[PDB]
DNA sequence: GCGTCCTTCGGAAGAGATTCAGA
DNA sequence: TCTGAATCTCTTCCAGCACACATCAGGACGC
RNA sequence: GAUGUGUGCU
């Protein structure tokens, strides 16, 4: 039909050629008999006939008369349904601006004229003039002018010459330029001139003005001469109960319209006078401003009690327009609605439709089946049947139903498992039952929520819901290889005690001959489930060619752990059993028995654990009581320890040895140590008080307590809300983030005071909040991340190609937290791996590492793979499958035309939503951490320090003066095994290169007040800070002593401002000393709210505290407060201070001093040398005079900006960096993401390159157009003998790089729709309908799975 | 909010540069108000509705 | 509640909303990246056609349900027609090319 | 007459629903002895001490 | 008689095409009068469709080339 | 009953307009 | 005293599905 | 059809 949607200015013409009318009169249907007007907004001789196939004035009335036109009222009889295809348009009597090409920023008509946006709206509002056609006088052809000043030109310059305000003046100005002139000077200007800020703006009207030449468009087409109106069908009115009408915004917006320019028009014919009529234009243009996009001017007109109405932008754009709720999601039929219960009886496959609600939606189907059967002869008796809910309508339902799976979607679809296909099967009632298992994926328990079933229709949706959406075929999450059908917190219970045992049984000591005799004796009551017994069991194995070899044992088990074993499938080891299964012990055993057997063993297997769990958490009776949470017997004293050391804080609070912003972060530290202490003493007297005899003499065993059980066993719970059943609550957290500084010394099982409650409200509320005020801006960012990545599908095999990213294990603060082969796993490597065997290849180049590979790397100890990325992918528009990796919800590689950029979206965008929706579960517990000092290391080996610049201590030891340095643990062997991150001012007991003790400290500080400890010694001096200007000083006049805060930037004087704080190191004679190595004196600057000890002119040491600096790091660390991270790192907005980085390698040298800052330049040993780079006086240069530097090494010191890393250290640098920023955040929480999604979304955000240079291509200089089209034209000109075009790979945000593409549908149904519509309307720009969400809106196939294949044959046929 | 004057703070993330502005507005149970705020350059502007 | 093809909106030709009205369940934004994400096409296009904003298509469907024939011809969803012609009530000019 | 589900009352920290299964335990089983002192007819004295 | 269909899968490794493959063989089996390959068991078109793809008896080629030689057969049959 | 008509008040971020300062 | 840097000002965004209730739709003045 | 209020599950 089409392949395209293109967009641009309405001409006059256009708009005239569009209108089937003219109306001219400001009437609707005329509250009587309801028909339309003459003229009016409603007409049946304009827009089309009210009813179907009849005329208006009765004359015509049947088909027999179809396509003439009546004579008495001169309506042609047609469709009825044509009322919403046939526009009108209104004959404006003055020219009107149109408001998107006034008001829109940057002002389309403002960088045509070159006149500023004040300037050409006092004009167009009759308050000034403008002068068009100055002539031989002292005006120019865009000045302005007031009313005074036009008269004045009036009386001493009343020649031709003529100064219009309003519309038409400055239709006018846009008619009478020449484009191709003012783009040859505006070219001539900019070659020119040489300020960076005149070049952009020449170049951004250059860029307006090749658009406009470029396309078909006109400068004098965005004043509006005729206004086409909507078709009535579009803008109904529909009658309510009695006379009157409804109230329609739109018909509202047109009457005044007409009603102006009627006005107008009288006034234009009767020669009213010049206010009056000026008057009259300004109001008709605020009324058409109002109907285009009310609300962008002044003040919104409003219909009733004052409410503004909406335009007809208001419509298009916005949550509640055409975009968002009409094209990119509807409302379906064939759908149905009802509450959720468990009906545990089910199968994985299988789901319960009510009886009464699989009647009335498959409905056509059984009207269908009835005609066919012969019961029924037309439509209406089958439907009267139906209706009626005879006998054998119900088995024409049940044949109809039998393998016709339907769609069962839960209201927040979070992840693609939100929406899964099952077989229904009719039960009565009406209430959906719905498998257990795929609770865990819904996220759906059943306290009262509600689940959509949806009817696939066609013979192709059945088959996709029956191999693609079936939740048999959704055992595996799309995010990580882990299993989603987990049972949970019932079968994991029933499985933990079942596989269970105590030293002693009603039998014990007997050995049984197999499984069946474990059940037949646990059935008949001779034997404990908690026995210790020896069975005989036949476990296979299939460790040859898929052969599985029986090997009969007699293993020392349970009787429960050998009556699970009768529903394990044959080829699992029985290794997995036996012993205490919990919850990650099962999902394991699921994981394995898919890795080893296959998908349908595995599903059988999750069924038949289901029930046996479900029927042996029945059998046990794990109830609750109160008794079960036993309450510590040494909690207050723990409680009297903290609180006497609280009260010594105090004491050295108020005497001053810490400030209010210490006291906080040192209470919250003892408390949560106390809690801590309190938690593990409940903890130990829970998990192990059973003393039961072994049939002798008293023995200890893991207690049977229910509360610990299902603690234990991962079911429901764990330290924390346990603990506050039994230990103490802890301390709360407010909503703003900040904790509490009083905790709660009680739990629940004991009371809370009137005032523990009132306490402990702050944190629930806060929870409460949480969720229901801040899970919109994590829905955001899903939205934002998928708008960015829908158009990212894989669209071929192999792209062949050498280059990947660096992968090896995190070792960022503690133990591994992901090892290599979780971060390997299911990813094509992209070079042969060299074993510690070296000179000889371990995996080949383009092998999809599985389970086998890992185990293989880990055998030999690999630490680090190269492995094949998705950024690094040489595919245009797509990835290839080798690229990409495993699909990760299957157990092989990624299938060719797969939407992957949206797996990826959503995989990283629900974790934050759904669990700062579960931010209450813990209630409003602080959940912060202790503030650990030191640095304890666990195992054996030697030291490392990396990028340190260290000093010596007044004992002799070690200090460390550098930001970003790390202490990591090596072995014996050579692999790193622990790391830590050291901060400033940290004193070391020990160094780099010697071997420590596994259990001693080797690095000691203080958590919070980070010092500013120096290098040299000598005497200090209080250079630039004098009392009151810069400092805040108190004085104990009894000591003698001053303690001087200097004051931020708040507090401190505007004249002040330009005065820098510094404690300058200087010697007995007034000399100032040098940092070794360097000839720059020892300044040292003082930030902001740092506190000083020490007085002016006292003697130090090398490696000595100066001064401190509170840190005030206070927050509750939940995944709430924790995501605007993600969100800053996918915008990649730069931080306050940037750290600075060298943009060229070479010699760093300093020229020029005091330019305002600092000047640097660095000039390398062969190359140009041009570059300099100012340096503000903020921060310190961690490199010298005399040092050799490569690009991406820091000259200063702070956070990275994610630009410097990507147009520096290149793509795999800060691909890497983004990735492990926002796994840290994840992580931090327990979300377990694999980095394919992150490296996607990445990729997304790499899609523009700015030009350096033309070259043989037809790109420009300075612009940004898509990377791939650069590559394309770079490889096709290489293919030749031409030279390719240079670029700059750019990075922008999900906004941006959403904002930016080259689809104007997408951009407008994203964001800013006014903003997109109007550049796509002046650029002529024209879709192509390449994506995903295009193909949406259209109403086609998407381009990404079933479709791709029908798109590839479409796109190649032409 | 009870009529009468009340002297708000506008703390922090006016001016991006940590300087603590200070306001008070004047409510009336009916009429206008008679908001008044301080400038980063330490000026008093009234601000009437 | 349930709802097979009953009755349709006014402006924009879908199924109303609501439980009162007999109206359809709403397969909203957040639920057309799920069918994406599965790669199901075919049934995606039935969501947003079919049983849809298209009309001419939506009685054809439901003539071949009640015929034996469980195939679709899709056309264009009628709230995009609408899109169009709002937007050319502007000052904006938009079609589709050939 | 209700079979709940024990694993509730730990994740979500609603102990009381539990020490009023108690006390309405304790209730009912004051009610229990009071009826059965009643539906055999005994004099008003021990009902009283009762 | 149809739960999973990881079988049909492996026979046609895509699960995409699959898709396609048994939508072509189903619509033959309900619109045209094509008898099924395989005995039927009371199941649907698309379940059909589906055991004849995992019992290796059919695929796009040998649906493509059956296609093929029926119409050929038509046309000779035309006369 | 018919019937024609003409308040103020969040909050983070980004872009584009002024406006400063500084060489 | 021209041109980057800083500041001021305007703009756009702020999750999903569903259910129930009421009220509006010109209301003033001429007739 | 839009508003306003209340509510359910995330
Ligand atoms: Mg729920
Ligand atoms: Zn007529
Ligand atoms: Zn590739």
């Amino acid at each position: 039909e089409f392949d395209a949607i293109k967009i641009a200015l309405a001409s006059p013409d256009m708009i005239r050629s569009w209108s089937f009318g003219e109306v001219k009169k400001p009437e609707t249907i005329n509250y009587r008999t309801f028909k339309p007007e003459r003229d009016g907004l409603f007409c049946a001789r304009i827009f089309g006939p009210v009813k179907d196939y009849e005329c208006l004035c009765g004359k015509y009335k049947r088909l027999k008369h179809r396509g003439v036109i009546c004579e008495k009222c001169g309506v042609e009889v047609t469709q009825t349904k044509v009322r919403r295809e046939r526009m009108g348009h209104i004959e404006l009597a003055s020219p009107t601006a149109h408001i998107w090409f006034l008001k829109s920023l940057p002002s389309r008509i403002g960088l045509l004229l070159d006149m500023p946006l004040r300037d050409i709206e006092r004009v167009l509002y009759f308050e000034s003039y403008v002068v068009i056609e100055g002539g031989m006088t002292n005006l120019e052809r865009q000045q302005i002018l007031t009313e005074e000043q036009y008269l004045d030109a009036l009386e001493e310059f009343g020649d031709e010459f003529d100064a219009k305000m309003g519309a038409e003046a400055i239709q006018a100005l846009l008619k009478s330029m020449d484009l191709e002139q003012e783009c040859e000077q505006l070219r001539e200007e900019l070659n020119e001139t040489n300020s960076e800020t005149k070049r952009k703006k020449l170049t951004k009207r250059i860029k307006l003005l090749e658009a406009f030449v470029q396309s078909g468009n006109k400068p004098e087409w965005m004043i509006l001469t005729v206004l086409p109106v909507l078709p009535p069908d579009l803008r109904p009115l529909v009658p309510l109960d009695g006379g009157r009408f409804a109230t329609s915004d739109l018909n509202d917006l047109y009457r005044r319209v007409i009603n102006r320019n009627n006005r107008l028009k009288r006034l234009l014919d009767l020669a009213a006078p010049d206010i009056i009529v000026r008057n009259e234009k300004r109001m008709l243009q605020e009324a058409v401003d109002a109907l285009l996009d009310n609300g962008r001017r002044g003040r919104a007109i409003t219909g009733s009690n004052k409410r503004p109405l909406k335009s007809l932008a208001d419509m298009i754009k916005g949550k509640q327009g055409r975009f968002r709720q009409n094209l990119l999601g509807k409302r379906v039929d064939y759908s149905g609605r009802s509450v959720i219960t468990v009906g545990p009886y089910l199968r994985l496959h299988q789901c319960g439709l009510p009886k009464k609600m699989a009647l009335e939606l498959f409905k056509p189907f059984i009207y269908g089946k009835l005609e066919l059967r012969g019961l029924a002869t037309t439509i209406k008796a089958a439907k009267k049947m139906v209706e009626r809910e005879e006998a054998v309508v119900w088995d024409i339902l049940d044949e109809v139903i039998r393998e016709h799976p339907v769609l069962l979607n839960r209201a927040p679809t979070l992840h693609r498992l939100g929406i899964q296909a099952f077989e229904p099967v009719l039960i009565e009632g009406k209430a959906i039952q719905l498998h257990p298992l795929v609770c865990a994926a819904y996220n759906a328990d059943f306290d009262g929520d509600q689940m959509a079933v949806h009817v696939p229709l066609t013979l192709e949706a059945q088959l996709e819901a029956r191999a693609l959406m079936m939740s048999t075929n959704n055992i595996l999450s799309p995010a990580n290889g882990e299993p989603i059908i987990v049972p949970s917190q019932d079968v994991v219970l029933g499985l933990y005690y079942m596989t269970r045992d105590c030293v002693n049984a009603k039998g014990e000591g007997m050995v049984l001959t197999g499984p069946k005799e474990a059940e037949r004796l646990y059935r008949s009551g001779l034997a404990s489930l908690h026995a210790r017994v020896k069975v005989r069991i036949t476990e296979y194995e299939k460790d040859a060619n898929g052969e599985l070899v029986a090997k009969t044992s007699l293993k020392d088990t349970t009787v429960g752990r050998a009556i699970l074993w009768m529903i394990v499938p044959k080829g699992l080891p029985y290794s997995i059993v036996n012993q205490a299964l919990g919850k990650k012990a099962i999902s394991k055993m699921l994981n394995t028995c898919y890795r080893i057997l296959g998908l349908k063993p595995t599903v059988i297997f999750a069924d038949q654990i289901m029930y046996t769990g479900f029927a042996y958490a029945a059998r046990s009776g794990a109830s609750v009581g109160i008794d079960d949470m036993v309450i510590p017997e040494k909690k207050h004293e723990i409680i009297s320890e903290a609180e006497a050391e609280v009260a010594e804080i105090q004491e050295q609070f108020q005497s001053g040895l810490v400030t209010a912003g210490e006291r906080y972060n040192k209470v919250i530290d003892i408390w949560a140590a106390a809690n801590d202490r309190v938690s593990k003493a409940m903890m130990d007297n829970l998990q192990t008080e059973t003393v039961i005899n072994r049939d002798g003499q008293e023995e200890k065993q893991v207690s049977f307590n229910s509360i610990y059980m299902m603690a234990d066993s991962g079911a429901r719970g764990s330290a924390a809300q346990i603990r506050q059943l039994a230990g103490m609550r802890g301390l709360m957290a407010k909503p703003d983030g900040s904790i509490i500084e009083t905790p709660i010394t009680a739990n629940f099982r004991e009371g809370l005071n009137v005032l523990q409650y009132f306490i402990s409200t702050h944190g629930a509320r806060k929870g409460l909040a949480d969720t229901a005020l801040k899970t919109a801006n994590s829905g955001y960012l899903t939205r934002r991340l998928v708008d960015v990545a829908q158009d990212l599908v894989v669209t071929e095999d192999d792209c062949g190609t050498h280059e990947g990213i660096m992968m090896t294990p995190v070792i960022e603060g503690g133990d591994v937290k992901e090892p290599l082969r979780d971060r390997v796993l299911g990813r094509v490597t992209a070079e042969d791996v060299l074993k510690p065997g070296t000179a000889d290849i371990l995996v080949p180049r383009n092998t999809l590492l599985h389970e086998q590979w890992c185990d293989l790397l880990e055998e030999n100890s690999v630490d680090a793979v190269k492995v094949r990325s998705v950024v690094s992918c040489d595919t245009d528009f797509g990835v290839c499958a080798h690229c990409y990796g495993r699909d990760l919800a299957r157990g092989h590689i990624i299938n060719k035309g797969e939407a992957i950029g949206v797996i990826a979206a959503q995989s990283i965008g629900e974790p934050g939503t759904q669990l700062t929706m579960r931010t209450f579960h813990i209630g409003g517990a602080a959940s912060r951490a202790a503030a650990e000092s030191s640095i304890q290391v666990k195992n054996k080996g030697s030291i490392k320090l990396s990028n340190v610049k260290s000093v010596v201590n007044s004992s002799g030891k070690l200090v460390i003066t550098s930001r970003n340095t790390e202490l990591k643990l090596i072995d014996e062997f050579g692999r790193t095994k622990e790391s830590y991150k050291v901060p400033y001012g940290a004193v070391l007991a020990k160094g780099d290169g010697e071997q420590v003790a596994g259990g001693e400290t080797v690095a000691n500080w203080d958590p919070h007040t980070m010092p500013v400890i120096t290098e040299v010694s000598g005497f200090v001096r209080f250079t630039d800070m004098i009392d009151g200007q810069t400092i805040t000083r108190q004085t104990d006049e009894l000591t003698g002593l001053s303690s001087l805060v200097v004051l931020d930037s708040a507090e401190r004087t505007a004249g002040g401002k330009d005065l820098r704080p510094a404690l300058k190191i200087v010697d007995a004679q007034g000399n100032d000393v040098l940092i070794p190595g360097t000839d720059m004196p020892a300044q040292y600057f003082l930030p902001g709210k740092a506190i000083v000890q020490l007085e002016d002119g006292v003697q130090i040491s090398s490696g000595d505290t100066l001064a401190r600096i509170p840190q005030e790091s206070g927050g509750t660390k939940d995944i709430t407060g924790g995501l605007p991270r993600v969100a800053d790192l996918f915008e990649a907005r730069r931080p306050k201070e940037p750290a600075i980085l060298a943009e060229i390698s070479g010699i760093v040298s300093f020229g020029k001093e005091t330019k305002g800052k600092r000047r640097l330049v660095i000039t390398p040993v062969d190359g140009s040398d041009p570059y300099e780079e100012m340096i503000p006086k903020w921060r310190q240069l961690n490199v010298f005079e005399g040092e050799r530097v490569e690009r991406g090494d820091v000259i200063s010191d702070g956070p990275e900006a994610p630009h410097d890393i990507l147009r520096l250290r290149g793509v795999h640098a800060v691909t890497r960096y983004i990735v492990n920023e926002v796994q840290d955040v994840y992580r931090l929480q327990g979300v377990k993401i694999n980095d394919k999604h992150i490296e996607v979304i990445v990729r997304q955000m790499l899609r523009k390159a700015t030009i350096v240079n033309a070259g043989s291509s037809d790109f420009l200089e300075g612009e940004q157009v898509e990377y791939s089209r650069v590559k394309i034209a770079n490889r096709e000109l290489e293919a030749n003998g031409k030279v390719g075009a240079t670029y700059s790979r750019d990075l922008l945000g999900i906004t941006k790089a959403s904002l930016a593409t080259e689809s104007f549908i997408s951009a407008a149904s994203f964001q800013e729709t006014t903003r997109v519509l109007t550049e796509a309307a002046v650029a002529g720009k024209r879709d192509e309908l390449r994506g995903l969400k295009e193909n949406v809106i259209v109403g086609r196939l998407i381009p990404a799975g079933t479709g791709y294949a029908y798109h590839q044959d479409r796109m190649r046929r032409r | 909010r009870s009529p009468g004057v009340f002297f708000d703070s506008d703390k922090g993330k006016t001016h991006s540069s940590g300087k603590v502005l200070y306001n008070a507005r004047i409510i009336p149970y009916r009429g206008s108000w008679l908001d008044f705020e301080f400038d980063p350059k330490d000026n008093l502007f009234v601000r009437i509705d | 509640h349930a709802r097979s093809t009953g009755s349709y909106s006014l402006v924009t030709q879908q199924p109303l909303g609501g439980k009162a009205q007999f109206g359809g369940q709403r397969f909203g934004e957040m639920e057309v990246w799920a069918l994406e994400a599965y790669g199901a096409a075919y049934t995606l296009q039935e969501m947003l056609t079919v049983k849809s904003d298209d009309v001419n298509g939506r009685t054809k469907m439901y003539k071949n349900i009640v015929d034996g024939n469980h195939q679709m011809e899709p056309g264009m969803p009628e709230s995009f027609n609408v899109l169009l012609k709002e937007i050319r009530s502007l000052g904006i000019n938009i079609e589709l090319e050939d | 007459d209700i079979v709940l589900n024990p694993l509730g009352v730990p994740s979500r920290m609603n102990i009381g629903q539990i020490l009023e299964t108690h006390l309405g335990m304790a209730a009912k089983g004051i009610g229990d002895k009071i009826n059965a002192m009643l539906k055999q007819q005994q004099e008003v004295a021990k009902l009283r001490e009762f | 008689a149809r739960v999973t269909v990881q079988d049909a899968v492996e026979k046609i490794g895509n699960r995409f095409d699959l898709v396609l493959v048994a939508a072509r063989r189903a619509r033959q089996m309900q619109v045209g009068g094509k008898d099924p390959l395989v005995p039927e068991e009371n199941d649907k078109t698309t379940v059909i469709a589906l055991r004849e793809i995992e019992e290796g008896l059919i695929n796009n080629q040998i649906l493509d080339v059956r296609e093929r030689q029926e119409q050929q057969e038509q046309e000779a049959a035309e006369l």
